[PDB]
RNA sequence: UCGAACCACCUAGUAGCUGGUUCACAUCGAAGUUUCCCUCAGGAUAGCUGGUGCUAGUAGAAGUAUUGUGCGGUAAAGCAAAUGAUUAGAGGCGACCUAUUCUCAAACUUUAAAUGUGCAAACAAACCGGCCUUAGCCAACUGCAAGGCCGGAAAGAAAAGAAUUAGAGGCACCAAGUGGGCCUUCUUCGGUAAGCGGAGCAGGCGAUGCGGAAUGAACCGCUUAGGGAUAUGUGGCGUCAAAACUUAUGGGCUCAUUCUCGAUACGUGAAAAGGGUUGGUGGAUCCACCGGCCCCGAAAAUGGAUGACGCUUAAGCCCAAUUAGUGAUUGCCCAUUAUUCCUUUGGUAAGGGCGGAAACAAAGGAGAAAGUGUAGCCCUUCCGAUGUAGAUGUGGCCUGGAGGUUAGGACGAAGCUUAUGGCGUGAGCCUAAGAUGGACCGGCCUCUAGUGCAGAUCUUGGUUGGCGUA
RNA sequence: AAGUUUGAAAAGCACUUUGGAAAGAGAGUGAAAUAGAACCUGAAGUCGUGACAAAGACAAUGGAAGUACCUCCAUUUCAACGGCCAGAACCAGCCCUACUGCAUUAUCCUGUCGGGGAUCAAAAUCCGGCGGGCAACGAAGUGCAAGAAUGGGUCUUGGUGAAAUGAGCGGAGUAUUUGUGCUGCGCACGGCGGCCGCACGCACUGGUUUCUUCUCCGUGAUGCUCCAUGUUGGCGAUGGAAAUGGGGUGCCCCCACCCGUCUUGAAACACGGACCAAGGAGUCAAACAGACGCGCAAGGGAGGAGAUAUGCCAGUACUUCUCUCGUACUGAAAGGGAGAUGCAAAAUGCAUCUGUGGUGUGCACACGUCAAAUCCGUUUGAUUUGCCCAACACC
């Protein structure tokens, strides 16, 4: 026999019943992966360095402290 | 029904005005039972004992604007074998 | 009637007592409520607080990790000052990687004999929590530390592994028998191993 | 309308109350609507003029 | 016993289908929708729900506004504007052109709403001047791009209507039921229509009583721990039936002779066309026109329905009041709703006390446990309490046996009987009596299971109305 | 199908009598015959009999609240004493009453002149001008309202002072200071184009006291919690007593469709449903996963078997190698196989080994600072800096 098609009847009250969630903000899961590969590889370069620098400003104020 | 509260109508009570001169008053309702029980001084008058039985009650408030009034009986409610029979209405607690 | 509709969806489930069987850990609880509700430290109602938490919420901890977090602090303190006492409401877990400790005050609910060996043979102390809440009953000048709890195998297992952007482990037995169809691109297809989020 | 309460909350409400009756006064009342009937129509006469 | 005999065995054959499925309270509480399936009386999958939590307890919040800034082609409008239809007259000249003219379009449009929809409105951010690096851009750089370091400022967001919150954000794990829906308000498609079939937004019933509409799953009011008092909602105040013992010192209209005027929200009777009273526009010197109430138009099958009687100085219809040109503000009646008081139970619950202050013989008393859960360690305070399918909790109840511990019994164990009371919200527990019985058995902590019945055309035994009847 | 399960022991009912007999009535055995023969106990359901309650026809059953009658039930009381029933008084709280001032009035009120109307002549309804204004009786159907210094109800709440926190109780004064009225200067406000007005606005807590009104002090817990205290009558003087709760039956007024089930929808002209007893349905084993309890931990643990306490004992006590899961993954396979820092740039580079590979956000702790509260000892919040544990994101 026949029955029911298709109806969205009782949808946004279920959807709303724990609520529709907001965005992840911007700041989050912000991977570069997939962007434009020439401007990718020159920031890895940057980054690299940076780490280093990193490094040494920390033995610097290790020294420091310890000379009071 | 709510068994709880009594409706007295009262002879030459017509108003709501007459009815509220009648609040606070004791009100009594007289019958008889089959055997003869306990009353007030059984000891102290014996004319006294009897089949006639009383229950007591007092008036609380007016009801309508004809002059009924309800009324509220100690301890337990008056019973539906009294509907449509006589009431006494006191004229104690005076107020004047 | 008053309109509170979704108002059993604010309220939080929180544990109030322990499920333990043991009666040093009920003493130990005891001692730790009193000093809670009576003293103005966070420290206290951390430890209490730990101490109710169930036996899988209580990871263990190394001795490795223990000195090197100990010397990361320690390089940025004054030659005048003692160095804290490590606390840890849970295992203490010896570390055959490392040989070589300083002496270090550690606080724990148990340790394992390899460990208490290795922390006395450095030249250390053991301790134990009644003589923690005599030697500093508000746990000042102390490093509370927790164990590692990413890394677990059901953690690993936890998710569906056919989606895209997962890698987590299939339940299964023969590990050689889930290969294939859904996991070489010759055989139909093959998940995704990445998905923008 | 409880005294005591009222009392506690505004300590001034003894003062409102004494100024309330004196406004009540019935020899007052009448004074003062004579003066200030008298005032208002000498203030409006002057005001046109 | 035959469109494939009978007997035993494989066989407790398989069933997406029909029937059944045994104690109590407490905290929460749905779906008939998406995708795939030889799928359509079934599953898997997401959603809705419960339990368990983790994390720095106001955080990365919002089914709502305001301001700023984007998106749109429905309603309406138009054909004197493009496309497509379509009536008539006129001028130039039968045809054609030229302006008009009457009527239009779900698959036509120049224009274009109301309700909508995206983003932003200072704390991992944005703003203003050092320095470092790049194998990036540019003819070059001290220009642009990117990642960092140093320093400053910061109504922490003024004023102009210039937000608000019974406003703690985020992250996981395990699993149930459901996957036949139906009704209503606005918008609608098919159909002559349907208590018909199919959709969009929202609210309901299902899963839910209570108070009203006489009666009704869905209408109106309101939503539910056990009880008082006060006051209301919808609906009412001639009797049935509580309230105007038929209120007013308010105004008008209406007469209905066999389904017997009217008092029918949803809704559960009535059209075109016509004519007794009471009103209103125009025109004369009495005529047309159009309103109120009433009447005709108006024919069925058991005897009957404003709910019944009845009502006509209404107890009918339209307005309008609250004790009445006298003096200014609430006539009365009825809820599982509102306010308030008492008691219970559970919290995302909030606080206080717990080193025995001193003193005290019979012939002021007791208690005072560092505590999830009890006959709750004690006291104060605030908030919630309904619920099918379903989930979870309980120093929650009951039955046969085992390891311990502590008792009872011929001055009477188990079992059985009850107008035997007492206790507990309850499952149940305990006492009394036997003018019953004659030899075993209770409480508490753990362990264990063939562990709780009202119905399955349930099994076995007994009984029974029909019946002193056929 | 069916326990011959009487009783300790047959001591298994001699004898009298009524009856054809079966049996009945007596007598006797036995602790019991209510143990009399297939005999321990002897339930439910159904039936007989006696006593009682009543009762129309609303099928019966059921709920809520009373009453009449009964009660082999429980508890309490019986003397300057009640834990029973009533009345009145007062206290705290709550509830509902009476008692009311400030603004406003003009399309208004009242005279006079004119015209207008009507009459029998008038007046009045109505329309212009001009002059005065408060419709003020409880003026007004009008815009707010704060009037209890201090009338009744509470069988709708607790009490009789075992903490009374009081404008109310106590003590001392009998004067303060709220408003009304009048009024000073400066500012503000309105009108005109600086002067004129100010209904009485802000400041000077401006002056005056004519009216109006009370004002000021006081009791911590050395009480952690619960219970314990008035007045007047009736009943109760130990009884076959009174009283209060339970329990039973009838009656009155009101309320109230038959359970279980499938279903969108059941009470239904949808199915299963005469009564009772006993029985009757999520179990056992294996593989995996999650939550929770316990032991050990870079290790954890067997199993099979043996050995001697051990020859009461299918238990407990003891044991080696080994085996298994894990500490390392990846490729079809031949195979290969994961630290940090510094110098440097070698087709296996070199050197040290107390150490998070880096960045952002991140308990506690340490160093400061600022708020609020404080019994002045300290608390509750924020924030700066350092290290950041667990954890998340990007490399
Ligand atoms: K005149
Ligand atoms: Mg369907
Ligand atoms: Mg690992
Ligand atoms: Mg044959
Ligand atoms: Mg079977
Ligand atoms: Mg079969
Ligand atoms: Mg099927
Ligand atoms: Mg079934
Ligand atoms: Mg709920
Ligand atoms: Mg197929
Ligand atoms: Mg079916
Ligand atoms: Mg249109
Ligand atoms: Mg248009
Ligand atoms: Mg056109
Ligand atoms: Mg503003
Ligand atoms: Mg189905
Ligand atoms: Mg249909
Ligand atoms: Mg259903
Ligand atoms: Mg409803
Ligand atoms: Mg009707
Ligand atoms: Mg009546
Ligand atoms: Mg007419
Ligand atoms: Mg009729
Ligand atoms: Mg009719
Ligand atoms: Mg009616
Ligand atoms: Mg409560
Ligand atoms: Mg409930
Ligand atoms: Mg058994
Ligand atoms: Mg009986
Ligand atoms: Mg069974
Ligand atoms: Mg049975
Ligand atoms: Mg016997
Ligand atoms: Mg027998
Ligand atoms: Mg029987
Ligand atoms: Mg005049
Ligand atoms: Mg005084
Ligand atoms: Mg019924
Ligand atoms: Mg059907
Ligand atoms: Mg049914
Ligand atoms: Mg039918
Ligand atoms: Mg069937
Ligand atoms: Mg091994
Ligand atoms: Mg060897
Ligand atoms: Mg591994
Ligand atoms: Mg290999
Ligand atoms: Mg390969």
């Amino acid at each position: 026999a026949k029955s029911k098609n298709h109806t969205n009847h009782n949808q946004s009250s279920k959807n709303h019943r724990n609520g529709i969630k907001g965005p992840v903000p911007l700041h989050l899961h912000n991977s570069k992966r997939g962007s434009w590969l020439p401007a990718l590889v020159n920031a890895r370069r940057v980054r690299k360095h940076n780490q280093k620098a990193a490094l040494k400003k920390r033995r610097e104020r290790i020294a420091a402290f310890a000379a009071k | 029904q709510t068994k709880q509260t009594a409706l007295v109508r009262v002879e030459n009570v017509n108003t709501r005005e007459d009815a509220t001169w009648y609040v606070g008053k004791r009100v009594c309702y007289v019958y008889h039972g089959k055997k003869v029980k306990r009353c007030v001084r059984w000891s102290k008058a014996p004319a006294r004992r009897s089949t006639t039985r009383a229950l007591w009650g007092r008036v609380t408030r007016p009801h309508g604007n004809a002059g009924m009034m309800r009324v509220k009986f100690n301890g337990a409610s008056v019973p539906a074998s009294a509907i449509g029979r006589r009431i006494r209405v006191y004229l104690y607690p005076s107020q004047i | 009637g008053v309109d509170l509709t979704g108002i059993s969806k604010k309220s939080r489930v929180i544990r109030h007592h322990t499920y333990s069987t043991n009666p040093y850990i009920k003493l130990l609880i005891k001692l730790y409520k009193f000093l809670a509700k009576r003293t103005s430290s966070g420290f206290n109602k951390v430890v209490y607080q730990r101490l109710i938490k169930s036996r899988s919420n209580r990871a263990p901890i190394s001795l490795s990790r223990i000195a090197v977090v100990m010397k990361r602090k320690a390089v940025f303190t004054a030659k005048s000052k003692a160095a804290p006492i490590a606390v840890v409401v849970g295992d203490v877990l010896d570390d055959v990687r490392m040989a070589r400790i300083p002496a270090m005050r550690v606080c724990a609910l148990r340790f394992s004999k390899s460990a208490r060996q290795s922390i006395v043979a450095a030249g250390g102390e053991c301790l134990t929590f009644d003589q923690l809440a005599m030697i500093a009953p508000t746990g000042k000048n102390t490093y509370l530390l927790r164990g590692r709890k990413s890394g677990r195998e059901s953690v690993r297992h936890f998710g569906a592994s056919g989606v895209p952007g997962s890698h987590s482990k299939p339940y299964a037995t023969n590990r050689g028998k889930e290969t294939k169809r859904g996991r070489r691109t010759g055989r139909s297809y093959k998940r995704k191993a990445f998905r923008h989020v | 309308k409880n005294r005591r309460l009222r009392l506690r909350l505004n300590p001034y409400v003894k003062r409102e109350t004494a100024a309330a009756k004196g406004m009540r006064n019935v020899a007052n009342r009448d004074a003062r609507r004579k003066a200030k009937l008298a005032r208002v129509t000498k203030a409006k006469k002057a005001a046109t003029k």
